[PDB]
């Protein structure tokens, strides 16, 4: 049927929030709107920088943006120039001063967003959907995912009738709340429409929780 | 005494006494101004006016505490202009 968002159901249990700040009702909406604009701009500007996660915090009258990426050197540029320009424009978008930090994701093949981006890019760049998804699971299991599942959906290969197909290796318990299931999604805009790709990666359970 | 010569100190005047007896008988914290505090644990810190607690005879001045430089309210006696 219809399943709950894994990250959504697990938020506060074994998953952290992407945005972490306090604000009264007078400015909560404004903060959300600024967050949306900043994330949109950064995602588009760094589309080719393998950005995995944009954590926005709002210390006092400032905004700290942490970009989890698998390619820190591209984002940074020679001696910080690119970070500087990104910060200078994020400060414009937010209004308050801004600071940018870069966190490398050591093993991108275990990152759901990066896996989805790779598969989407391949599909747009004209590759066999079965080959692409099988290659990403194999790589994920090789790098050590306790489990992985990929679901491609919609007019695969230009077929007139859209179909859904999914591969799954290992174990991906989605009803276990203490399980660590990094889930993300991507859409491939191809000449015959939108192809949706969902990726779940199970990377062990958390007992102590630690939120 | 204070006078022209030490041999004969001089009085003040006729009208000077009257003026002294006359006196003996007889400021707004602009927003954005940078202030210092007058008393309390936060006494003599570099604060900056953030809002106007005017009709309270009070004040509120931003200050730089634990990175969360907090919206901090003071008495009107706590200004230093
Ligand atoms: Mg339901």
């Amino acid at each position: 049927g219809q399943k709950v968002h894994p990250n959504g159901i697990r938020l506060g249990i074994v998953k952290p929030w992407n945005s972490t700040w306090f604000a009264n009702t007078k400015e909560f909406a404004d903060n959300l709107d600024s967050d949306f604009k900043v994330r949109q701009y950064l995602t588009k500007e760094l589309a080719k920088a393998s950005v995995s996660r944009i954590v926005i915090e709002r210390p006092a009258k400032s905004i700290r943006v942490t970009i989890h990426t698998a390619r820190p050197g591209i984002v940074i540029g020679k001696k910080g120039e690119d970070v500087e320009k990104l910060r200078k424009v994020v400060a414009d978008i937010a209004g308050v001063p801004a600071q940018i930090n870069i966190a490398e994701v050591r093993k991108p093949e275990l990152d759901a967003k990066l896996v989805a981006d790779s598969i989407t890019s391949q599909l747009e760049r004209r590759v066999m959907f079965r080959r692409a998804m099988k290659r990403t699971v194999q790589n994920a299991m090789r790098l050590g995912a306790k489990g992985i599942k990929v679901e491609v959906s919609g007019r695969l290969g230009g077929a007139e009738i859209a179909r859904t197909e999914w591969y799954r290796e290992g174990r991906v318990p989605l009803h276990t709340l203490r399980a660590d299931i990094d889930y993300n999604t991507s859409e491939a805009h191809t000449t015959y429409g939108v192809i949706g790709v969902k990726v779940w990666i199970f990377k062990g359970e958390i007992l102590g929780g630690m939120a | 005494f204070i006078g022209g010569t030490s041999d004969r100190p001089a009085p003040i005047s006729d009208k000077e006494v009257d003026a002294i007896m006359n006196r003996l008988q007889q400021t707004l914290f602009e927003p954005g101004e940078m202030v210092r505090v007058n008393d309390g644990p936060f006494a003599d810190f570099n604060g900056v006016v953030e809002e106007v607690d005017y009709e309270k005879s009070r004040l509120k001045v931003s200050v730089s505490i634990f990175g969360r430089a907090t919206p901090v309210e003071l008495d009107f006696s706590q200004v230093e202009k």
